[PDB]
């Protein structure tokens, strides 16, 4: 009655993924607006379909950025494994859609585990999203990544059970708020 | 049975004050204060001293020797890690002794001051001591700020209750919102005295009136419409001097008590003169005409003099209060 | 998905929000939080729905960051560009309203442009209606390189506005990342 109903929920145990076009705005100098817009569906609709592959939820997509989850809508204890695996996946089909470009396309992505709230905001046209601030992190992650290569967090590699091998990340040195928090960041090989 | 209540009000109004209030009545440690006991003192004198020369007209010294004590006391001000060595006591308390800084405490309404004042500064020589330990008056009188939200839980009579105490001045105020959704009844604490003060926020707004504004805004929120109001207004032995003594009038400040005149169904104090009753009584009906406007049955406001300090008056209306949440089936 | 020949394009962050958004036992880990910002985006929705507004189509919010267009419904002329406008300052209006409840001091932070967009769906998981171009990122800049309470416009958009009976004033050189340095202004009051 007093405020409004509040369609979210918390969730912990969860893993947050983020990437980004690298160069984009210098993409976007040579093909005419259309012909992005036909790249960007042609890789996300590919990306949507790795998505259920790997056991994970697409939240968002803000023009040349992806962002999914994995731990949803009812949990996972291998929740981790999945996003770095959709990652993987990740990658090399943007390597397939360089095809398409003939141009120098790179996805950044960032991966960070923790605790989330999700639902949807406001009244009319609702979009399903995730807040916190371990998501406020995951997207850190993605900004001070590295080209075509997978950053994680600490807390992402405790749920990662030692399976892949890692390399220091370094974030401190490419993002603020990552070296603002002391934050140690590793990179998949 | 859960009930999850929230302090509001002004700055200084004695809602940390009523926390305690709970831990002593509901639920070793007591060395850690001791330090801020001392602060408290400390920033006592100093500030009295300070006010002096800054005063319409200035207020001199009783005694010219004095002037020295003053010279320590102010180039002793901002030291950061002090460690109040005996010499302290003394120029602190001979300072107090002094008539002049007495006067300068009479006029205390003009300046900034913290009520404990006059309560710390008559123990100098006990708070004085190494040995010393403080009482459960002491630990009460304490005043430390407030910033955040702080949650203490309790049981009375094997009812669960949890109290919520924030930040009172304006900066603070925009964390009150986390406990709006799902609150049982709202604690609006009022400083019942400090009609001829002005807050600390800006140094013009009247406390009181300020503490009404307030209270108005909180009355007719739009998350607050059905949550019910427990109005403390609290300070009347503060109150109740300051009437009696007659310095500072209240029509001086709130002019409408001019013409207001004492009511039928009010209740006094065994023996309480008649001014003390008109003057709380005018106080009271204040906060009343804020909330006998708006609301409509729909939630409600309960009057209540009250002495935080004193755990005698706090017990007795504390469970006129639990009376009160599970007579409304809240 | 078709493109259009003149939308435009509103973002209007609360930057102030970031900073207030806190995780905590007592506020449920930013729970309560979320629950303001549902109400504003709910008292922001609240106006698509007011007759003089009808002509306005909410996309999307991102994080806190209502992303809003006009002009959609077409096979002055420019009076959908004021309209947001109009809608920008009711979008203020209702903030203050909540300010006053909520005990803050919020600011809405406006950047509008106008011009060509490529509009329609994106995403195989969950189609969702969104708008595409270089006027759309271009707006979003004007929001990032923005100014509290005031509204950035580009000159293109300053143009019309006083065509339309508003009165500007020149910020002056923001670099545009890809498209370079342009000048910018902020609208009157
Ligand atoms: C000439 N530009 C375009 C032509 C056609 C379609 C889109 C664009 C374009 O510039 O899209 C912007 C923005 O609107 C579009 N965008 C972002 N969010 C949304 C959104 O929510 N809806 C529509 N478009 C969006 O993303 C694109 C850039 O992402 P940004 O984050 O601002 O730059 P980056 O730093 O990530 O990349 P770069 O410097 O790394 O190369
Ligand atoms: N004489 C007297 N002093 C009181 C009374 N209630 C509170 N005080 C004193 O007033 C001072 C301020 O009380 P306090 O509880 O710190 O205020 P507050 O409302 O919590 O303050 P804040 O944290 O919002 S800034 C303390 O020194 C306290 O002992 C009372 O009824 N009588
Ligand atoms: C709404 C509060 C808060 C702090 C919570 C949060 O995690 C965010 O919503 C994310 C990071 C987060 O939800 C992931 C998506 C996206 C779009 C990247 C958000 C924005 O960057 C928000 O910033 C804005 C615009 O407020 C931000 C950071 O804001
Ligand atoms: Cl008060
Ligand atoms: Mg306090
Ligand atoms: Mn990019
Ligand atoms: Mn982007």
């Amino acid at each position: 009655m007093m405020f409004h109903k509040i369609y979210i929920q918390k969730h912990d145990n969860v893993s947050i993924l983020f990437a980004d076009i690298e160069g984009f705005t210098s993409l976007a100098s040579q093909c005419t607006a259309q012909e992005l817009v036909m790249t960007l569906n042609e890789l996300f609709a590919r990306f949507d379909k790795l998505a259920a592959e790997n056991h994970c939820l697409r939240i968002k997509i803000l023009g040349d950025c992806y962002y999914c989850v994995s731990g949803l809508p009812e949990a996972r204890a291998d929740h981790a494994h999945c996003c770095v695996e959709m990652g993987m996946d990740m990658i090399e089909a943007i390597s397939l859609v360089r095809e398409m470009t003939g141009v120098n396309v790179n996805m950044r992505v960032g991966i960070h585990s923790g605790r989330v709230h999700c639902g949807v905001l406001g009244l009319r046209k609702w979009q399903f999203d995730v807040w916190s601030n371990d998501v406020t992190l995951a997207n850190h992650m993605e900004a001070g990544g590295k080209a075509g290569r997978i950053h994680i967090t600490k807390a992402t590699l405790s749920y990662l059970n030692g399976d892949y091998e890692v390399e220091p990340g370094c974030g401190g040195e490419r993002n603020a708020y990552l070296k603002e928090h002391s934050i140690e960041t590793f990179l998949i090989l | 049975a859960t009930h999850r209540l929230l302090l509001l009000g002004a700055g200084e109004s004695g809602k940390s004050t009523i926390v305690k209030q709970m831990r002593i009545l509901h639920v070793g440690e007591k060395a850690t204060k001791v330090q801020d006991i001392k602060n408290n003192l400390k920033e006592a004198i100093e500030t009295i001293v300070a006010a002096m020369s800054n005063l319409v007209p200035p207020v001199e010294l009783a005694n010219p020797e004095n002037q020295f004590r003053v010279d320590y006391i102010l180039s002793v001000m901002n030291v950061p890690d002090f460690d109040f060595p005996p010499e302290f006591y003394e120029h602190a308390k001979a300072l107090w002794e002094d008539e002049g800084v007495r006067a300068c405490y009479e006029r205390s309404n003009e300046y900034q001051l913290i009520d404990c004042a006059q309560y710390f500064l008559d123990k100098i020589d006990v708070i004085k001591q190494d040995d010393y330990v403080p009482s459960d008056q002491d630990l009460l009188r304490c005043r430390v700020l407030t910033s955040g939200i702080f949650e203490t839980k309790f049981q009375v009579d094997k009812v669960n209750f949890h109290m919520f105490d924030v930040g009172g001045q304006r900066d603070e105020r925009r964390k009150w919102i986390q406990c709006f959704n799902d609150v049982t009844a709202i604690i609006f604490v009022v400083a019942s005295s400090s009609y001829n003060m002005v807050i600390r926020e800006d140094n013009q707004t009247n406390r009181l009136q300020e503490a009404l504004n307030l209270f108005k805004s909180i009355w007719n929120n739009r998350w607050l419409r059905t949550i019910s109001v427990i109005l403390f207004l609290n300070k009347q032995d503060l109150l109740a001097e300051k009437v009696l003594a007659g310095k500072s009038k209240i029509e001086d400040y709130f002019p409408e008590f001019a013409r207001y005149t004492t009511p039928e169904d009010a209740t006094p104090e065994p023996g309480e003169d008649p001014r003390v009753t008109r003057a709380k009584y005018f106080i009271r009906d204040e906060f009343l005409r804020i909330s006998t406007a708006s609301g409509d049955g729909r939630h409600y406001c309960y009057p209540h003099f009250t002495c935080a300090v004193d755990t005698e008056n706090i017990r007795r209306v504390f469970n006129d209060c639990r009376d009160i949440i599970q007579r409304m089936h809240l | 998905h078709q493109s259009y020949d003149c939308v435009c394009v509103m973002f209007a962050s609360i930057p102030d929000f970031k900073e207030f958004y806190t995780e905590s036992d007592v506020n449920k880990e930013g729970l309560e939080c979320l629950r303001l910002l549902n109400e504003i985006i709910a008292d922001f929705d609240d106006l698509l729905s007011k007759p003089k507004f009808s002509g306005v189509e909410k996309i999307k919010t991102i994080g806190s960051t209502y992303m809003a267009a006009t002009g959609l419904s077409a096979i002055r002329q420019y009076m959908h560009i004021g309209t947001m406008v109009e809608f920008a300052y009711a979008l203020v209006g209702k903030l203050d309203a909540i300010n006053k409840h909520s005990f803050n001091d919020f600011k809405l932070r406006v950047g509008i442009n106008h011009g060509p967009v490529i509009a329609g769906v994106i995403g195989a998981q969950k189609p969702q209606y969104d708008i595409w171009g270089n006027t759309v990122n271009v707006a979003s800049r004007m929001d990032s390189t923005g100014v509290l309470d005031k509204i950035q416009v580009t000159e293109e958009t300053s143009l019309i506005l006083q065509t339309l009976g508003y009165t500007c004033t020149c910020r002056g050189i923001i670099n545009v990342k890809g498209k370079g340095d342009l000048k910018t202004y902020f609208v009157n009051t």
